[PDB]
């Protein structure tokens, strides 16, 4: 399962 | 001036916020970090009592030899920029990069790092500062001190009692209020975040990418995750912001009971 960053936003 | 007072070298990140480089002081060769922040995408501004990025002004609002937030050295203006020196730990690894590499954290390691978090964000809301972006990515583990450090004020604002109807902080961490409405209380917003944070290091992920499933008030454990911690982490998740406990009331739960010092923390899990 794919881990992500989230830009801010 | 800028250039002459710091040696800069590599670039460590880069987004919508701007750019940061990793630098030195040449004064004394303190470690820093140099960021650049473009004016076209700063939304809100502040005064000093000159014209500055609301960042600036919330950064020296927390200012301060407390260690748990990023400290701004200093700060310059160009034409088209704003250049903010923090300072920078060595060695650091930010949060979400400790939690990629090792997974799930032990409870006891994530009791240490979620109460160094809270009393983080304690000291904004004492200084009258509501940060709206707590994650992992705005977290710097100092791999030797065992201690954490709160940075990206990119996104926050002065503390207030009234709803706030403006955010820019990460979506996934917003909460369900803030979603449906586009309104939400400062404290029990940054709860809510707390709340991901916490099911992030038990669980090695966020429990919530869709909107959906932010609003829908279910919290599945990935996890094998005590029931105190679960019981902590849904209080956290409430869906209704009053239901949702004091930062007072998250460090009395018993799940937060006979937390690690920084250093034994480090001694036992970053060394
Ligand atoms: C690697 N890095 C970053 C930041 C850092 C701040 C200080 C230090 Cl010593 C390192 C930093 C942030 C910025 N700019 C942010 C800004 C955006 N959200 C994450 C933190 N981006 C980074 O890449
Ligand atoms: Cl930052």
């Amino acid at each position: 399962r794919k881990r992500r960053r989230h830009p801010s936003g | 001036p800028l250039e002459s007072q710091y040696q800069v070298g590599p670039l460590l990140g880069s987004g919508g916020f701007g750019s940061v480089y990793s630098g030195i002081r040449v004064s004394d060769n303190l470690p820093v970090a140099i960021k650049h922040v473009e004016k076209d995408r700063i939304s809100d501004w502040g005064e000093l009592p000159t014209r500055v990025p609301m960042e600036v002004v919330l950064l020296k609002k927390v200012s301060s030899g407390f260690s748990g937030v990023i400290r701004l050295l200093d700060w310059f203006e160009r034409p088209d920029s704003f250049v903010l020196i923090l300072e920078r730990p060595e060695p650091v690894q930010d949060l979400f990069d400790f939690i990629t590499e090792r997974g799930a954290l032990q409870e006891e390691l994530a009791r240490s790092f979620f109460w160094q978090v809270l009393e983080a964000v304690r000291h904004c809301h004492n200084c009258g500062v509501l940060h709206r972006d707590i994650k992992d990515e705005n977290i710097l583990i100092d791999l030797n001190r065992g201690e954490l450090k709160l940075i990206d004020f990119g996104s926050g604002a002065l503390l207030k009692d009234t709803v706030y109807t403006d955010f820019d902080g990460t979506r996934v961490y917003s909460p369900p209020e803030w979603i449906r409405y586009h309104r939400y209380h400062g404290r029990s917003a940054a709860v809510w975040s707390l709340g991901i944070l916490l099911y992030d290091m038990v669980c090695g992920d966020i429990p919530f990418e869709h909107d959906e499933e932010i609003i829908g008030g279910q919290v599945f454990f990935r996890q094998r995750v005590s029931s105190e911690c679960q019981h902590l982490i849904r209080w956290c998740l409430a869906l209704r912001p009053s239901d949702r406990p004091t930062f007072e009331e998250i460090q009395n739960h018993p799940w937060m009971q006979d937390v690690l010092l920084p250093q034994e923390t480090a001694e036992i899990h970053l060394h």
